[PDB]
RNA sequence: GGGGAAACUCACGAGCGCAAGACAGAGAAGGGAUUGACAGAUUGAGAGCUCUUUCUUGAUUCUUUGGGUGGUGGUGCAUGGCCG
């Protein structure tokens, strides 16, 4: 198990961070929200094809402050970030999948528990 | 009373600027070395300066966000200028 | 007037236009002979109808559509 | 002074352009044909309607295949559609338009 | 034209917390309570009365805008987790009776 | 004080303030019958009284239209809670209210009823109410594309004199048909 | 890059201005400070407490 | 939910009966596996075209003997028997989809709870 | 025709810019839809309009297939209202 928990919490997190501008999506995003110290957490996916994108973006990380959490499938941060297209039986079909995403701020309504389940993972 | 006439073409159609994006390009502005230390090889704006890169024309530096404009020595210029020329000639034909 | 396609007076214009419309298939059948008569008597000569005020009984084709065979039947 | 601008039809094939030669009456008229045949033409009961037709004036006609030496007038043309004809060289050059 | 983010979440806010929006005509001006330009409004406002969610009335240059019960399942959606909590001040039920005799 | 302004500017302004209003009612109020608007001004408040056929729809299920409203007076203007107060008051008898009874047989075409029985219908509703005679005119096409215009009468009627600024009653209405606007005026000329 | 947009002074003459009601810019009445264009008035004129005595 | 416990249960069984030779796959292959009476228990899938393969089917389980199970979808037959073209990234994207499997006999590793769990959803 | 039009008004004319092309279906998009803009040409015009030039920006959506907004465009012999 991945930690339901882990993941569930992941995704309120996404979700009311995108719901709020304070999101932020995309490696050339992703560059200069981890640069301008802006990013609180980053998340990166761990399938993918270039070795550049994993590499510069945990060693952004590591160079200015970051914590970073590691997922295995792409197609997943897509759908945690709210980005799917929908059929019309309620049913998620499309599904572009993401690399890095960098939470700039967090929404009030977070638990302090869940954030406290949040750190845990933040490794590196 | 009048009626609009139908329409006469005097000079030719012009065509809108696309959007110029190199595919993954972000990954251009930083390199690493076998440390794992995190080097810039653009330049960034004193203004803007952490996340934010400047454009590298021949004779110009570009902020595309708070347009920067920083002029070069005219040899770098020069230089330069001859060199993205030379290099665009072969890559046309 | 400035509307005008086709030469005037040509021949078969009006029916050559006309698209083709396929006859709907029937559910059943319309029953003939004296079966159809009773069925007749039934929708219009019968005692309920009969029963109702004659200044106020209702015309045999009112409704071409199904939607005031919805609204007969309410 | 003009009736709203609406673009110059072409003859359509079972038509032929015309030319109004003389006034014969009960909407009737005898007009030179560019097919090149004289033919005896009536009037549409829609330019009956709108278009009032005089002679020398340009007019569009449709035909009839049965008989040819009758035909429809279809539509007149103002003399601007015509000269625009003579432009883009559906009827000839030399042909005579009155005001 | 890009309405930003910000504004979007903005507009949907006071559109949620209020119930009600008006909108001058003029795509020039700023639209008087949440300070908005008013181009972005139009666009906005004009999207959601196309969707349903919104009927609209007209008067003297002003356009007014009153939402529908699909409106507050639009808003919870687009703003999250925030709109649990929330029915608009038009949804909430007035608990006293104006007519008098 | 807030400004000092013309007392004639002021007025003015006072009476297009509610022709606004009127305007604003008698287009969003639409179905509910709607006759009339009084509109007191304190220092403190600004109070509307709306007089209307069916003032049950003036406020909806639980103030949905009266919320909407008061709220769209808030915004349009800019106005304080305690500033703004919506009154909803009953026309006793809708008999003799002109506007109410157009609006009736705006209701009636629209459903196809036909004209005659439907003009004879609000007609005798009115002079049922006490009012000495009334008049409906209908105008545009009702046959066929071109134009009609019918007229019934039934009871007293005055046109002419200050006595018609008093005693008649009138209001229009504009109706929509698939073939176009059709127009309704009634002349309720009221009882002494 | 609507910049230009409306870019002219309509700060006075005819385009300052406009009809409340109908928007119409010509023959519009300004005499009270009632912005409202002659037949727009007209109409309005009983609501505004405009009678007509003469 | 379609009842994660029985698409669980049903992957399991799918996927152990084909890396043993003894599922059957296909109408051809399930007519003969289900009249030869070696067929232990049959899956049907719901959404597919000719009336005859679902009335043939579910007629011929209960013409012999035989407990049928239900599963809406054709793509969810297709992966369950591992019929799918995987992508280099680990993600499965084209999927033949199936109409009859026939599981001739059933693997050791099968948990007695897991068959107790199978045998409700036999029905018919 | 509140018809005293320098711009505006304004429908006319010559030359340029925007989309305020909603909404639905299909495909495309987060590894990028799209916005913006120094500077040189360019232009009447510090209209990034175009072209070279890249940097920004981060779904506000792009390509088709439908389709709405908008129209001082027509028709007072389709009409309301008003008015002679
Ligand atoms: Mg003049
Ligand atoms: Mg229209
Ligand atoms: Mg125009
Ligand atoms: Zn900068
Ligand atoms: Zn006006």
């Amino acid at each position: 198990d991945q930690n339901q928990q882990l993941n569930e919490v992941l995704a309120k997190v996404i979700k009311s961070s995108n719901c709020q501008d304070a999101i932020s999506k995309g490696l050339h995003e992703v560059l200069r929200t981890i640069e301008a110290k802006q990013a609180l957490f980053v998340c990166v996916a761990e399938d993918c094809d270039q070795g550049n994108y994993v590499k510069l973006v945990k060693a952004l990380c590591a160079k200015n402050e970051i914590k970073y959490v590691s997922v295995p499938k792409r197609a997943s941060l897509g759908e945690y970030l709210g980005h799917f297209t929908a059929n019309a039986k309620g049913e998620i079909k499309k599904v572009k999948g993401c690399s890095s995403l960098a939470i700039r701020k967090y929404a009030p309504e977070i638990t302090e528990d869940e954030k406290k389940i949040i750190e845990g993972a933040l490794k590196a | 009373k009048k009626k609009k006439k139908k329409k006469s073409y005097t000079t030719k159609k012009k065509t809108k600027h696309r959007h110029v994006h190199t595919k993954l390009g972000a990954l251009a502005f930083y390199k690493l070395e076998n440390n794992g230390k995190v080097s810039l090889q653009q330049k960034g704006c004193p203004k803007c300066g952490p996340g934010i890169f400047m454009a590298k024309h021949y004779d110009r530096h570009y902020c595309g966000k708070c347009h920067l404009t920083l002029k070069i020595d005219a040899e770098t210029a020069k230089k330069n200028l001859e060199e993205l020329k030379k290099k665009q000639d072969a890559k046309k034909s | 007037m400035g509307r005008m396609h086709g030469t005037l007076a040509k021949a078969g214009k009006v029916r050559k236009q006309t698209p083709k419309v396929e006859k709907k298939d029937k559910p059943r059948k319309t029953p003939k002979g004296r079966s159809y008569k009773r069925i007749l008597y039934n929708r219009r000569y019968a005692p309920h109808i009969l029963a109702t005020d004659p200044k106020k009984r209702k015309s045999p084709n009112w409704h071409a559509g199904k939607k005031e065979k919805m609204d007969a039947a309410a | 002074e003009n009736e709203t601008k609406r673009e110059l039809v072409f003859k359509e094939e079972g038509m032929e352009y015309a030319q109004v030669i003389k006034m014969l009456g009960n909407g009737r008229l005898e007009v030179f044909c560019f097919d090149g045949k004289r033919r005896i033409g009536h009037i549409c009961g829609r330019l009956k309607k709108k278009v009032w037709i005089s002679m020398d004036d340009i007019v569009l006609v449709g035909l009839r295949d049965f008989q040819d030496d009758k035909c429809d007038i279809l539509l007149k043309y103002l003399p601007d559609e015509v000269r625009n004809l003579k432009q883009y060289g559906e009827i000839d050059e030399n042909i005579k338009i009155n005001d | 034209v890009h309405v930003l983010k910000a504004t979007k979440i903005r507009i949907y806010k006071q559109l949620l917390q209020d119930g009600v929006f008006v909108l001058k005509k003029d795509f020039e001006g700023h639209h008087e309570e949440t300070g908005v330009p008013n181009l972005h409004c139009y666009i906005l406002v004009r999207s959601l009365k196309d969707r349903g969610f919104l009927e609209e009335i007209f008067n003297w240059g002003f356009t007014y805008y009153y939402l529908n019960k699909e409106g507050c399942e639009y808003l919870k959606t687009k703003l999250g987790i925030s709109a649990d909590n929330v029915i608009p001040k038009t949804f909430k039920a007035s608990n006293v009776n104006f007519i008098s005799k | 004080t807030t400004r000092a302004i013309n007392k004639k500017k002021k007025f003015v302004a006072d009476g297009v303030f509610n022709a606004e209003l009127h305007s604003f009612f008698s287009k969003s109020l639409q179905d509910a019958g709607y006759a009339g608007i009084e509109v007191r001004r304190t220092p403190t408040k600004t109070e509307i009284r709306i007089k209307a056929t069916k003032p049950q729809q003036v406020i909806g299920v639980e103030g949905k239209k009266h919320k909407e409203l008061t709220q769209f007076l808030q915004k349009r203007f800019g106005y304080s809670d305690d500033q703004i107060q919506i009154w909803a008051e009953p026309i006793k008898f809708k008999g003799l209210c002109a506007s109410a009874q157009v609006e009736a047989m705006n209701y009636k075409l629209l459903k196809d009823v036909p004209v005659r029985l439907a003009a004879n219908y609000i007609i005798k509703s009115v002079i049922q109410d006490g009012a000495k005679g009334c008049e409906i005119i209908i105008s545009g096409k009702l046959k066929q594309q071109r134009a009609k215009t019918m007229k019934f009468k039934q009871g007293y009627m005055i046109c002419t004199g200050q006595p018609k600024n008093d005693y008649i009653d009138v209001a229009v209405r504009h109706v929509f048909f698939k073939q176009g606007i059709m127009g309704v005026k009634v002349k309720i000329m009221l009882p002494y | 890059p609507n910049k230009l947009w409306r870019t002219h002074p309509r700060n006075y003459g005819k385009d300052s201005k406009e009809c409340r009601v109908c928007g119409a810019r010509q023959g519009l009445i300004t005499k009270y400070e009632m912005m409202t264009c002659r037949r727009c008035f007209r109409e309005q004129a009983p609501h505004i407490g405009f009678v007509k005595y003469r």
